[PDB]
């Protein structure tokens, strides 16, 4: 019964898919980078994942900075430089992955400032990564919030890389 | 376990989307013979 073991970490753009009553749904997506999955604490609130022929478990999280990894402490690094526009990797549930760019806002937080896009895609596709024109992933598309004309922006979610001990087995 | 994960494109920005606004993923995988899998796709 061998889930003793860390799962598959290969680099990459994932789904994160869970069963329902009735079969199988994409409740979120997520970024492999560096051997740690990084997705929204809202995506899987924590739940251990299977991937391949071992587990991931929860690793560090903050509820409020809508931030959650696995397998490892958060490796992202890169912010959005406040001009150039960015490129949403897409992971819509049902869809074929696409690349969107777009030219992401600064938008007024009371807490400091957050930049955010305009792009409205369903909630199963937060988590998705958004990268810079090298490929450097700056941050996760955040859930929607509602404008005064009705139309929905998107936080680009980040935060500081934090340390991780030197690995021993 | 409740949840597991599927890889689904590799991470890149796209020549083709910075010039059209937006652009299908072409990630392919290819079997022995030269065939290929659609990593990009849904229902892959």
């Amino acid at each position: 019964p061998k889930e003793y073991k860390k799962g598959d970490t290969t680099t990459g753009v994932y789904r994160i898919m869970t069963r329902g009553l009735l079969g199988s749904y994409q409740a979120g997506a997520g970024v492999m980078v560096e051997g740690v999955f990084h997705t929204l604490w809202a995506t899987t609130k924590g739940a251990a994942l299977m991937s391949g022929e071992g587990r991931l478990d929860p690793y560090w999280g903050s509820v409020k900075e809508d931030r959650l990894c696995y397998g490892g402490p958060w490796q992202l690094q890169h912010k959005w430089n406040g001009q150039d526009e960015v490129q949403m990797i897409v992971v819509e549930p049902g869809r074929n992955v696409k690349n969107v760019q777009t030219k992401p806002g600064v938008f007024k937080t009371p807490e400091g400032e957050i930049g955010a896009v305009t792009l409205d895609f369903p909630t199963g596709t937060s988590g998705s990564p958004i990268v810079d024109k090298n490929g450097d992933v700056i941050g996760l598309y955040g859930n929607g919030v509602i404008m005064p004309n009705g139309s929905y922006i998107s936080a680009i979610v980040q935060g500081e890389r934090m340390d991780e001990p030197i690995p021993a087995g | 376990t409740d949840m597991w994960i599927e890889r689904t494109a590799d991470i890149s920005w796209e020549s083709d989307a910075e010039i059209t606004g937006s652009s299908e993923r072409v990630d392919v995988r290819l079997d022995d013979d030269g065939n290929f899998q659609l990593m990009n796709d849904p229902g892959a």
